[PDB]
RNA sequence: CUUAGUAACGGCGAGUGAAGCGGCAAAAGCUCAAAUUUGAAAUCUGGUACCUUCGGUGCCCGAGUUGUAAUUUGGAGAGGGCAACUUUGGGGCCGUUCCUUGUCUAUGUUCCUUGGAACAGGACGUCAUAGAGGGUGAGAAUCCCGUGUGGCGAGGAGUGCGGUUCUUUGUAAAGUGCCUUCGAAGAGUCGAGUUGUUUGGGAAUGCAGCUCUAAGUGGGUGGUAAAUUCCAUCUAAAGCUAAAUAUUGGCGAGAGACCGAUAGCGAACAAGUACAGUGAUGGAAAGAUGAAAAGAACUUUGAAAAGAGAGUGAAAAAGUACGUGAAAUUGUUGAAAGGGAAGGGCAUUUGAUCAGACA
RNA sequence: GGAAUACUGCCAGCUGGGACUGAGGACUGCGACGUAAGUCAAGGAUGCUGGCAUAAUGGUUAUAUGCCGCCCGUCUUGAAACACGGACCAAGGAGUCUAACGUCUAUGCGAGUGUUUGGGUGUAAAACCCAUACGCGUAAUGAAAGUGAACGUAGGUUGGGGCCUCGCAAGAGGUGCACAAUCGACCGAUCCUGAUGUCUUCGGAUGGAUUUGAGUAAGAGCAUAGCUGUUGGGACCCGAAAG
RNA sequence: GUCGAAUUUGGGUAUAGGGGCGAAAGACUAAUCGAACCAUCUAGUAGCUGGUUCCUGCCGAAGUUUCCCUCAGGAUAGCAG
RNA sequence: AAAUAUGUAAGAAGUCCUUGUUACUUAAUUGAACGUGGACAUUUGAAUGAAGAGCUUUUAGUGGGCCAUUUUUGGUAAGCAGAACUGGCGAUGCGGGAUGAACCGAACGUAGAGUUAAGGUGCCGGAAUACACGCUCAUCAGACACCACAAAAGGUGUUAG
RNA sequence: GCCCUGAAAAUGGAUGGCGCUCAAGCGUGUUACCUAUACUCUACCGUCAGGGUUGAUAUGAUGCCCUGACGAGUAGGCAGGCGUGGAGGUCAGUGACGAAGCCUAGACCGUAAGGUCGGGUCGAACGGCCUCUAGUGCAGAUCUUGGUGGUAGUAGCAAAUAUUCAAAUGAGAACUUUGAAGACUGAAGUGGGGAAAGGUUCCACGUCAACAGCAGUUGGACGUGGGUUAGUCGAUCCUAAGA
RNA sequence: GUGAUUUCUGCCCAGUGCUCUGAAUGUCAAAGUGAAGAAAUUCAACCAAGCGCGGGUAAACGGCGGAAGGUAGCCAAAUGCCUCGUCAUCUAAUUAGUGACGCGCAUGAAUGGAUUAACGAGAUUCCCACUGUCCCUAUCUACUAUCUAGCGAAACCACAGCCAAGGGAACGGGCUUGGCAGAAUCAGCGGGGAAAGAAGACCCUGUUGAGCUUGACUCUAGUUUGACAUUGUGAAG
RNA sequence: GAAGACAUUGUCAGGUGGGGAGUUUGGCUGGGGCGGCACAUCUGUUAAACGAUAACGCAGAUGUCCUAAGGGGGGCUCAUG
RNA sequence: GUGGCCUAUCGAUCCUUUAGUCCCUCGGAAUUUGAGGCUAGAGGUGCCAGAAAAGUUACCACAGGGAUAACUGGCUUGUG
RNA sequence: GCGUUGGAUUGUUCACCCACUAAUAGGGAACGUGAGCUGGGUUUAGACCGUCGUGAGACAGGUUAGUUUUACCCUACUGAU
């Protein structure tokens, strides 16, 4: 079953695949269901924004570390710096993540600023039961968007010291490669 | 569509284009890649040299993210500056006003030097750079700032 | 969704084949064991009486110290000392939401022709947030039910919340600052050898049998075995938890460029029926008179079945062997040919039969 | 010695009889005969006359006569075969769909391209609108660490359509895209050479080599659709002895 | 042929499919035995046999080369559109 | 030492004159290779022909063959087995050989007229029971390629030498 | 050279047949004549190639027109078309004054796939054109299901010794009933009871379309009813191999 | 395993099996032990059963020539190729039968040899009786066939049904050339229809099976041997 | 009563194991089988004076041998009569 | 002079092993063993473009084959 | 043209004898003739022996037991309308 100049194919269909075929005929139907579920949840739950405020975090890995995204929740130190407790924060619509730690001052300051702005732009109704009617905003994420931090100005002056960047990369690479062998020689002497 | 296929034209011709002698049997020659070294060797040695055997060294649990490094050549370096600002920078080539280009923010890892850039100073920030790319940048009055 | 038919596995043959990141849907957190309540087992099943009965109170046995409550679960937290403010609990009633139902809410059957029947054609009108669908003697928005838009009811569920109302729960409970001493955290288990199985997991991915069997600045992991030196990251051997996901079964609905009685489920019908097999099992065929039986009174021939008339009907060229009624095959009538086949091609005679222009 | 005739050949010599054909549809051409006007057998038929106007001609059909004609389908070098299926009729009855692809073609946009995972919206499985990512492409080459595409109008030579100049033309000169052959240059691999400097073992400048790559050298691709072809699937339809 | 016995036979009961039972024939085990019957895996695979449904127009072959546990089959080159 | 087959050449990418490059080569500007510039146009280098030449992608069927003339191997031989070149059949009807896949003639759109091929002209059967010179008598005459058979040896049958 | 001897095979027999003898035989020469889907000329169809023509006021520049050549074909390739179920658009299409279907050696168009009309039958839906789509075209597969032939009024309806006369009944009697006669089973029976198995076949009345391979007034058939009585007969109780 | 009784069961233990209170320093698993190494690990010693070595065994499998060389018997026998062997007997004539002979292709001793009264729907030869088996056919009876009334199928069927030769897929109902050829039919008949009944069981092919066998390849239930665990207590050599 | 840390049982290890399981048991070929190798190769011929060319055609050969029997140089000349 | 005067005298992938380079990798960071790569050979497939493989069926089976044997017939006639 | 036989042994074709006779010639017709017979032989399955094979089994070696189906059609032929 090999003839002519054709690419080698790797179609994996030697099992009973026809018994496990999933066609998404209900793609339009499920979109209607999801929109109905969001509409009925917003009316049912509260004039609350239907979602919780999220912090801004740095994406891991060298491939994606140049961008910031939304994390799971604010750290215990971040909520403490904002002047509130973790237990009370959860009831006001703030996500708290106890397993995330703070090591970057810039990220810590940005998340503290987010918590400050959130408390100034919300009204917490009293527990007596008066509850004056207020307009419902359906998205706290849209109210508090996440922006990529600035890195540099548009234009500057050329500051050249005469050192080659290519030379710098080669020397730094060579230093790491021979670090172990050089230390051994010094130890022996 | 079915009405444009050759099946419609073969109606009434007995063999349906498959021939009387050879016929259309189930699997003459085996299924899939059968007989790649025995009776399909010629079709494998040509059109597919290098198929049989192993060459390199293995790599257990390779992550592609460790090897992410898109390359950008110098002939496309000025496309990173928006068009509405390119014209003023080209005509005002001077120090103390050199545009700063963040190649990492545009999704590039290493700067290679292929084409020719205008004789205009420019500050290029990148993770990696080739030897020739830096020379052409400095020849125009620019500088490379290494970042991480 | 992607990573990806990729890393890797494989008589490295045929073939097989994940995972981290990234975007999105949905988002929700938590609690036991290990601590002396020790100036007071503070906890609980059951029985019994009463009551405002998915339960409550009094009383009496029992369970339980070989540990039932309160307090603390690693994000912590606990015992003392000091200084301050902040914050409520459990029910009725009426609304709202949800589900199961009921009822009300437009406009021609006006004229002519055909027909058994007007729901057809022609003429003149009306309603329309209603010209979806079905019925009624043939294609009906306006004849009937419904459809569209709104109104007025009835019976339940859940406390989700929108208002009112009865109780002060409580020398109760919770949160937050600083100082000091502490900070208990799961064993034939982790781990190791070996055997089998399994995985993309390769000096061995998970699982299981047998043997060996830990530690507490410890232990697991960091995808090549080992010794030595560091680093990173979590906290096993105990437990609970909505949504986004699945669904050829069950119940209730809405649909189709699907099939149209040898099709479509085996079954449009007294179908898993009739029937077969000791049994497990196997398993059909079969829909249509007409708008309405108006299903043929009566006369006559025949022992009778029936026939010939008559009659019903728009039609018996619709008679319960029933719409339409093809072919194979058959009867009667008419024409033609025929000395061991028949049929065919080209051409014309003979017979029968027929269109075209009379410009 | 002087003729004739036979045989063969030529005539842009003349003339009688018979058969088949009538394509075309204003004019245009080449000629002929004429002093001329005109005419003609000169780039394809007209003129005159008779009978009948209907089954007379003709069509269809049955039959008769002359000649000819073996049963189709199938495998096969070879079938009318003493090779196989077929008594007859009706209805049913066999290259399909899907995943991933090759070539070619049409369409949109183009160094980009792909709205439909999802969100918004709706006259509600339609239509309309949209962010961030992701896929492919825009860089290759090594087992790998790694490095990474201009000596020069992005090179030279030969052949090149088209365009430009001169020329009545023929031709000559200039410029020459795509494409073809060839010699070079550039990037990676391999084999050598080893400068300025040194954590004295690092660093690898410079210049080479009948070596090697699915490369560079003013990008062509991405998406949808169709015929044909490929592989896995029941896989064009029906069929085993078995397990 | 045999006919008083290793006789003939009714009913009850036991042995079930790689198993049973066999004075032994590969015999018998519900007309089924050199491995029963029933359903499913299963539309099991077949280089082998058969079949494969409308018209007209244009072009128009091969039984040869090399390799194959290849010799009734494929790959490859050729011939063809 | 043939015949038949078979390689190359018959120009512009050619010829000639002058002189530039090099790390090759030479005792040596000696040579080699590649070039600058100049001179010679299509009787520009034999014949004939040329439904124009060149080039690319993709894919079907096929991969059992067989026959005739000539060359040829095994075999007593075979309608046997196996090769060489060409033409055919297969895939192909039509006229002829009575009949036949392969022989002879000729290859095919639908018609009319004319002329022929191979083969024929007593009758079947379209066409001369034509013409001319001879031969042959058979109590098993003979009669047309492939082809459907006859030999050695004899006759004072008859004819010619 | 011709002829003869040499020269023997099995159904009857083949210069193709008849027949032919100064041939209608054999060798050779000269003419006339016959006829292929071949050759020559003309018409028409198609294919391919090279060309002409956008000028409005008249319709197809995929149009119209001029010129030349060509035409075999299995396996196979490609192109232009015909027909079928369903879908979007359109023809303000056809129709109870008759849609679809069916029958029709009646007519017309197309090389063909097919299309159109008249007549008869019939009773409720259906078509043209531009596009979309496929479970889209049958003579065969010892094809599937159903229906129907020739064979053919044919094979046959012959084991178990055997029937005959009269009356009654009835539309109808070789076959029912009664009487008479002749026979058989011959007590290990064609007699009289039961076990298993069957399940109303038992009995009476009514009745003959189907069934009893002839017949039928008869029946184990068809229709409607009636009928099985236990302290002592069995089950029930006991135990057997065994479960 | 052999197969009543009678009589007799010879020789061979090299091979293949089976078996042993036999032998010892051959071969040898895991665990354990020792050495080297920083460890993973490597090396060496020790070492169960079995195997090897040794002995026994044929009414174990089997053998009996030119490990032992066919003994007692028996035979052209159901066992002999040559072979219809040679001689005798039986017949007019015998590839048959019987009795002898034996360098026996290839007889033979519980893979039992030889002989045996009685018995046998067993296989053979001859004789007497008997007969239609035959010479050589004839005749009779019943029921069919046959004809009529009623009733009424099936196999099979491309189309069909007269020959001779020719050529042809090398044996025609059809094609070619000749012979011929006249409606509709009844009872018989087995020449032909290469008649019908079944996708040849023979043979070959297929990278299609199954039953059975074996020191084929690869395994396995069971069994056996060793180690560890179950697994404690006391003493001696 | 017997027996005793031995049997037994559990887990690994060696042997035995057609009792049983699964599978295999070439090709060419004047049918197949037996034989042969025409299956990977070499010389001459068949082979028809380029090249190519078949048969289980004809006559033979190969799976080695050599530190020289390899490389260079010098000197010499063999069989036979 | 890049083995034998010339024309024959021989072998892939996977795996193992050796030589060379002492170069690259073990992917949290190092040193040392070990392992894995790069270049060139050897261990072999003689069915020599290279599956790892014993019989029997007279109890037999299936798909096929007149591509192929056991009868006639046809061609041939050595032999008779 | 007309005849070419009767028997012993063998399944036999063939062969070999006895005997009679004018003579006991050779052949064909799908090696004529099985819906004409017969079934002794060969050539299914049972069984025995010899040799061969470890064995299952083999033997163109011997021996014994082993189902012979259908015509009513067409033609031919024989008779009959
Ligand atoms: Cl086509
Ligand atoms: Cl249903
Ligand atoms: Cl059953
Ligand atoms: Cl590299
Ligand atoms: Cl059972
Ligand atoms: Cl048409
Ligand atoms: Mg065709
Ligand atoms: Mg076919
Ligand atoms: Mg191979
Ligand atoms: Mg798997
Ligand atoms: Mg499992
Ligand atoms: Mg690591
Ligand atoms: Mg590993
Ligand atoms: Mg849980
Ligand atoms: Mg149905
Ligand atoms: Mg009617
Ligand atoms: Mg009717
Ligand atoms: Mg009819
Ligand atoms: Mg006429
Ligand atoms: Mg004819
Ligand atoms: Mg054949
Ligand atoms: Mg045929
Ligand atoms: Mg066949
Ligand atoms: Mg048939
Ligand atoms: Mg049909
Ligand atoms: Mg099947
Ligand atoms: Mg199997
Ligand atoms: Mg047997
Ligand atoms: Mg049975
Ligand atoms: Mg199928
Ligand atoms: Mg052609
Ligand atoms: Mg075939
Ligand atoms: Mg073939
Ligand atoms: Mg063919
Ligand atoms: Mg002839
Ligand atoms: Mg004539
Ligand atoms: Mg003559
Ligand atoms: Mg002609
Ligand atoms: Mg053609
Ligand atoms: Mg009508
Ligand atoms: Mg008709
Ligand atoms: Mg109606
Ligand atoms: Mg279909
Ligand atoms: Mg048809
Ligand atoms: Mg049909
Ligand atoms: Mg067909
Ligand atoms: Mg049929
Ligand atoms: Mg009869
Ligand atoms: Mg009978
Ligand atoms: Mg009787
Ligand atoms: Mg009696
Ligand atoms: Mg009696
Ligand atoms: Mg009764
Ligand atoms: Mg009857
Ligand atoms: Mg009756
Ligand atoms: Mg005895
Ligand atoms: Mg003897
Ligand atoms: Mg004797
Ligand atoms: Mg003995
Ligand atoms: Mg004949
Ligand atoms: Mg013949
Ligand atoms: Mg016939
Ligand atoms: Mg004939
Ligand atoms: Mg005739
Ligand atoms: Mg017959
Ligand atoms: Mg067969
Ligand atoms: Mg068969
Ligand atoms: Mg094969
Ligand atoms: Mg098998
Ligand atoms: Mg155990
Ligand atoms: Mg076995
Ligand atoms: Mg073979
Ligand atoms: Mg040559
Ligand atoms: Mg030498
Ligand atoms: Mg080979
Ligand atoms: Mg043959
Ligand atoms: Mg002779
Ligand atoms: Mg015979
Ligand atoms: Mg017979
Ligand atoms: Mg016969
Ligand atoms: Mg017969
Ligand atoms: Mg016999
Ligand atoms: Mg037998
Ligand atoms: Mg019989």
């Amino acid at each position: 079953a090999i003839s002519k100049n054709l690419p080698i194919l790797k179609n994996h269909f030697r099992k009973h695949w026809q018994e496990r075929v999933k066609v998404h005929f209900d793609q339009a139907g499920k979109k209607v269901s999801r929109r109905n579920a969001r509409a009925t949840r917003a009316a049912k739950i509260a004039p609350r924004p239907l979602d919780l405020l999220r912090p801004v975090v740095r994406a891991p890995t060298v491939k994606y570390n140049r961008k910031v995204r939304a994390g799971r929740g604010f750290t215990l130190a971040e909520v403490k710096a904002a002047g509130l407790t973790a237990a009370y924060a959860r009831t006001i619509g703030i996500a708290v993540d106890h397993r995330r730690q703070n090591r970057n001052q810039e990220i810590f300051d940005a998340n503290v600023q987010r918590l400050k702005e959130y408390q100034s732009k919300i009204i917490v109704f009293p527990r007596n039961g008066k509850a004056p009617e207020a307009e419902q905003v359906l998205s706290a994420a849209a109210t508090f968007p996440i922006a990529q931090p600035a890195t540099d100005v548009e234009a500057r002056a050329v500051q050249d010291n005469g050192e080659s960047a290519f030379r710098t990369l080669r020397l730094a690479r060579s230093e790491k490669k021979f670090r172990g062998i050089r230390e051994k020689r010094a130890r022996e002497k | 569509p079915s009405r444009f296929t050759k099946t419609r034209k073969h109606r009434g011709h007995v063999s349906a284009g498959k021939g009387r002698i050879g016929k259309h049997r189930k699997h003459p020659g085996g299924r899939g890649m059968a007989g790649g070294q025995h009776h399909h060797r010629i079709n494998m040695d040509k059109y597919h040299p290098g198929y049989f055997g192993k060459v390199g060294m293995r790599y257990f649990h390779k992550q592609q993210a460790h090897f992410w490094k898109p390359v950008l050549n110098l002939d496309k370096l000025w496309t990173l500056i928006p068009e509405d600002k390119r014209d003023q920078y080209l005509k005002s080539a001077s120090k103390e006003t050199a545009p700063v280009i963040d190649t990492l923010a545009a999704g590039y890892g290493k700067i290679l030097g292929k084409g020719r850039i205008p004789n205009v100073p420019v500050i290029v920030k990148a993770r990696f750079v080739s030897k020739l790319a830096e020379e052409k940048i400095r020849a125009a009055g620019g500088v490379v700032e290494l970042i991480a």
